[PDB]
């Protein structure tokens, strides 16, 4: 005798909740999710809710500015998996060594003023900057219109 | 009158290959709360009726963990405070799943278990001899 | 106290499940009990027992300075060192004291 | 920052004797048999004995990590018994509530 | 605290209209939703193993409670 | 203060119909809102002549894990969206004798699910084997030879041998290991020696 | 005479919440628990690293919301996540009130590596329980 | 269209932004708490259910007969005397350690190669012959 196994059935990590989510509708005496569930902080005009949202995401700012000025006070991973988005971030150039592969960093981290001072350091010492390091500078320079790119805070 | 008019369904894709065969899964947990795992039960019973899995629940015998300190903070040894800690047990008995629907069931109560309550689940899987051992070699 | 085939079969088991094979006194043992768990040491309760007190006041105290946390504590013992100023219980120069 | 300069003392401790701890399970283990020549195992007593003595883990003191107690923690919640105390008292530790029967 | 004759009437309103979503969250139907139904409602959604019942969750009638 | 302080609103419950979608109002596990349970629940031991605490600012209510979210209309309309997902248990295998026929070997593992930053946990890796010998083409001699190798893992009563593994980190590299012995097992215990001649 | 987490009686003026108005014997019997994780029950790890957690987080959300807490905080762990409870009172701004949820929900969530949410409810006054 | 794109050629500067802007037509607010879950789970900040206690942690990919089966590294130790006798504890020990990689359990049997290396004198003199 022989018996037939089903086959298997694969998704996505996301599946279940999109099909959990499915089954509910928008409640209409409630406003938007993404503000407090409360009758005092509950936005009460259509001004209120742009400015309730803007106090949010500013605080939002000033902790990333915190997070990022100070990395050691939240550099102890005790997360399983490892979450790689709840980590400090680093936006200063690592590579202290004039040379191209050095410059390429900078380009990366959308440096306009260092990479074009290293990029005529570089030229000036004589070295050979790859043509395609020299475009990548140039789509860095050229999109930007030579100005840094905004940042938190200096 | 403001309904979403089509909705889209999340894609689930059977695979060419054979699912596995789970001969029980055994859902024990633990709460310090009887209520919380009554509603527990209640909820998960009633999840496995809906999507077909026949479930059995019984109570294991729950378990207390008493300890003493002292009272004061300085001398009166004779004078102690005994605390404990109270650990309930509800064990869900699933039987004849198979690896899609255990992945379904599982994932549903498991994102729905509450706050301070615990979850073992003790899966036996269903297998067949390994092709080695069908015959002796020597 | 074992017949040749017992001894000869035990050796056998403990060759297929990975057990010492070779005839080991209890004193030597210990090496393979010392190679099959971690150090004491090595273990996460050990070297990290403590929660890193630097992170923690140095963050707290940090988020002070920004304005966005409130030390009560902090507050009171700054009163109570202020106050102690205009009474000329000032903390005296280092090197510089009472006594020489 | 922490409680106190004994507390800074056994973090040092802990730490040195993380450091150190392969390096001393491999010289013990060639001193815990009779398998080696007494002479190798000799060389070996002596290499683990000059080892900094802040590595040993005997010197190692479970203190509470609140107050730095000594003596009286408990070891599932690394507190003394005092602070243990307030925190069970006041309803703030899961599950933990006061004991009659 | 005093309850005046007036403040019972308005608790009794709400009473009967929780009754109704009570009824309406569980799925049964309004008309034959008991006491008993609501002890039975109000322990699942709001689990509590407090020793002493008196202190749990309670949705009685005003004039049962107060 | 140019104007008046702010003023809540009022509670959002008075606006919900008799008749509403409940399982929209709370979707999913949340913390207990009175201003959103259209509910007079009471919570708290009385005072003498007294009443149980009211719902707002009622700390003991925020401290029950509510079933909110999970009523019987919202389960019901969950699982009906969950049955897309599902394989149907094949229909040969009714009973447990019918499953160890065709399906020898059972492997047990054990997931643990707890509350914190890590998911980790050292139990996990452990698999357990059991296989009854009745299973296996074993001879007169082979049973013999594997019963005395295995040792306690054997039991008698049952004719089960079970395989417990957890040496290696992960729990698929004991399962390997697991069913590794066994074809040892078997192979071993089918190789006849000269010393045991001497039984 | 015992001491241990009791409001001792005054002349009548004294409004105590529920809370702080049960003594210590009472935490299973007429008041919950002000924190639900799994650290403490049998076979259960980490118990410590919650606890610590707990201690930092209440005093965390003391000084970043001064004088505005009405009562204790309800720490919940659920898998992952981490929620806090606190009622809170109507008295800052609710633009203010908006920052530092912000603020301390990204905060927090980088130093725990973990999803952090921050639920405020708002009361009028402390809600007084009895009149010690 | 093109049978085969520049898939290994790394976008430019101006593709990477104009992909960005892509994403911003379609961002809306979460709507749901079953939207914030989701986003969660997409970035990695939330468990994917149902749990498994070793998601994200893979041993190097190492085989169950690594772990176990360590006399491969044995081999430049001598084939008889008291080293092969206190080594075999040693690798013994090592497949039981449920707690340590590949890479550390062969760590531990280089430095016994180094230590006898050292102390041949030694154990010349004890008639022990190391390499
Ligand atoms: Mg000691
Ligand atoms: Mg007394």
């Amino acid at each position: 005798e022989e018996v037939v196994i089903p086959k298997k059935k694969t998704w996505d990590k996301v599946a279940v909740l999109q099909a959990l989510a499915s089954t509910v509708n928008r409640d209409t005496t409630a406003v938007p999710y993404v503000f407090q569930d409360d009758p005092y902080l509950m936005p009460a005009s259509s001004l209120e809710s742009r400015s309730f949202l803007l106090a949010k995401k500013s605080g939002e700012n000033v902790a990333k500015f915190i997070i990022n000025s100070y990395p050691k006070y939240f550099q102890k991973d005790i997360a399983e998996p490892h979450i790689p988005c709840l980590m400090p971030e680093y936006f200063e150039p690592q590579i202290k060594d004039i040379s191209e592969a050095a410059l390429k960093e900078r380009i990366e981290l959308r440096k306009v003023k260092a990479s074009v001072d290293m990029f005529d350091q570089l030229l000036q010492a004589g070295t050979t900057v790859s043509l395609e390091t020299t475009n990548s500078l140039l789509d860095l320079l050229c999109y930007y219109g030579d100005q840094e790119p905004s940042t938190d805070y200096h | 009158v403001d309904v979403p008019k089509d909705l889209t369904k999340p894609v689930v894709t059977i695979s060419d290959e054979p699912d596995i065969l789970y001969k029980r899964l055994s859902v024990l947990v633990k709460g310090h709360d009887k209520a919380v795992l009554d509603s527990y039960e209640y909820f998960a019973v009633l999840a496995a009726k809906e999507l077909g899995i026949s479930i059995k629940v019984h109570e294991p015998p729950r378990k207390i963990e008493r300890f003493t300190l002292l009272q004061s903070v300085h001398i009166y040894k004779k004078h102690r405070v005994q605390y404990e800690m109270r650990t309930l047990y509800r064990c869900l008995e699933l039987e004849h799943l198979t690896g899609s629907t255990a992945d379904v069931y599982l994932e549903y109560i498991q994102r729905n278990l509450p706050e301070g309550v615990a979850m073992e689940v003790t899966k036996t899987q269903l297998e067949q001899l390994p092709e080695h051992i069908k015959e002796p070699i020597w | 106290s074992l017949s040749e085939y017992a001894f000869r079969m035990s050796r056998l088991s403990a060759r297929l499940f990975g057990e010492v094979t070779r005839p080991t006194n209890s004193k030597s043992m210990k090496v393979v009990k010392l190679f099959s768990e971690l150090p004491l040491a090595k273990k996460k309760e050990t070297y990290d027992w403590y929660p890193n007190h630097h992170t923690y006041a140095e963050l707290m105290q940090t988020l002070r300075f920004l304005g966005l946390y409130r030390d009560e504590h902090q507050d009171f013992m700054d009163e109570q060192k202020r106050l102690k100023k205009l009474r000329g219980k000032e903390k005296p120069k280092k090197g510089e004291g009472k006594r020489a | 920052h922490y409680v106190d300069w004994r507390m800074w003392r056994d973090v040092k401790r802990r730490k040195m004797a993380y450091e150190y701890a392969d390096e001393r399970l491999r010289i013990n283990s060639l001193r815990k048999n009779t398998i080696l020549p007494k002479i190798l195992q000799d060389v070996a007593d002596e290499e683990i004995a000059a080892l900094p003595r802040d590595s040993c883990p005997v010197r190692i003191r479970n203190r509470c990590v609140m107050t730095s107690r000594p003596r009286g923690v408990k070891r599932r919640w690394r507190l003394s018994r005092i602070v243990f105390r307030h925190l069970a008292d006041h309803g703030q530790l899961s599950g933990i509530q006061r004991a009659t029967w | 605290e005093t309850y005046t004759e007036d403040f019972i009437k308005k608790q009794i309103e709400e009473f009967n209209i929780g009754k109704r979503h009570l009824a309406n969250m569980m799925g049964e139907d309004p008309e034959t939703f008991t006491q008993e139904d609501i002890d039975r409602a109000i322990a699942y959604l709001f689990p509590s193993g407090l020793f002493e019942k008196r202190a749990r969750p309670v949705m009685k009638h005003p004039e049962q409670i107060f | 203060e140019r104007p008046p302080r702010r003023k809540a609103l009022p509670p959002r419950t008075e606006k919900m119909a008799v008749d509403q979608d409940w399982p929209s109002v709370y979707p999913v596990a949340a913390p207990f809102k009175p201003s959103a349970v259209p509910l007079p629940v009471r919570m708290g031991y009385p005072v003498k002549k007294g009443v149980p605490m009211a719902k707002e600012g009622n700390l003991e209510l925020l401290k029950i894990p509510n079933f909110l979210h999970l009523t019987p209309v919202a389960i019901k309309k969950h699982c009906e969206a969950l049955k897309d997902f599902c394989t149907e248990w094949p229909a040969a295998l009714d009973s447990d004798e019918k499953c160890e026929k065709h399906f020898p070997i059972e492997i047990d593992s054990t997931d643990y699910v707890s509350s914190g930053p890590s998911v980790r946990n050292p139990r996990a890796r452990v698999v357990v084997l059991r296989v009854k010998l009745s299973s296996l083409n074993l001879d007169d001699h082979a049973k013999k030879k594997l019963i005395k190798l295995v040792g306690e893992r054997y039991c008698k009563t049952t004719d089960v041998l079970t395989i417990k593994t957890d040496r290696c980190p992960l729990r698929r590299q004991n399962y390997d290991y697991a069913v590794y012995l066994l074809t040892v097992l078997y192979h071993e215990s089918w190789n006849t020696e000269e010393w045991e001649k001497s039984k | 005479k015992n001491r241990a987490a009791r409001v001792r009686v005054s002349k009548g003026d004294k409004p105590v919440t529920y809370e702080e108005a049960h003594a210590p014997h009472y935490i299973a019997h007429r008041k919950g628990w002000l924190s639900l994780h799994t650290g403490n029950l049998d076979g259960e790890d980490h118990a410590a690293e919650r606890t610590v957690e707990d201690v930092f987080l209440r005093k965390f959300m003391w000084g970043t919301f001064p004088g505005c807490l009405a009562d204790q905080l309800v720490l919940k762990r659920r898998g992952n996540q981490l929620e806090i409870c606190a009622v809170v009172l109507r008295q800052l701004s609710p633009h203010k009130y908006y920052f530092l949820v912000g603020y301390s929900e990204t905060l927090l969530s980088y130093f725990y590596k973990c999803p952090v949410r921050l639920h405020l409810q708002t009361v009028p006054s402390k809600v007084v329980y009895k009149y010690l | 269209t093109k049978e085969a794109p520049e898939t290994d050629t790394s976008p430019s500067l101006w593709d990477v932004e104009f992909a960005k802007q892509l994403a911003t037509v379609n961002e809306q607010p979460l709507q749901n708490g079953f939207e914030e879950l989701i986003q969660w789970t997409k970035e990695g900040k939330l468990w994917e259910f149902p749990i498994n206690n070793e998601a994200g942690f893979d041993d190097d990919g190492s085989e169950f007969h690594e772990h176990i089966f360590l006399e491969k590294h044995l081999e430049s130790f001598p084939k008889q005397g008291p080293i092969r006798h206190f080594m075999e504890l040693v690798t013994c020990g090592l497949s039981k350690n449920p707690y340590l990689s590949v890479k550390q359990k062969v760590e531990h049997i280089e430095w016994f190669r180094n230590y006898f290396n050292e102390k041949k004198d030694i154990l010349k003199e004890s008639n022990i012959q190391f390499n």
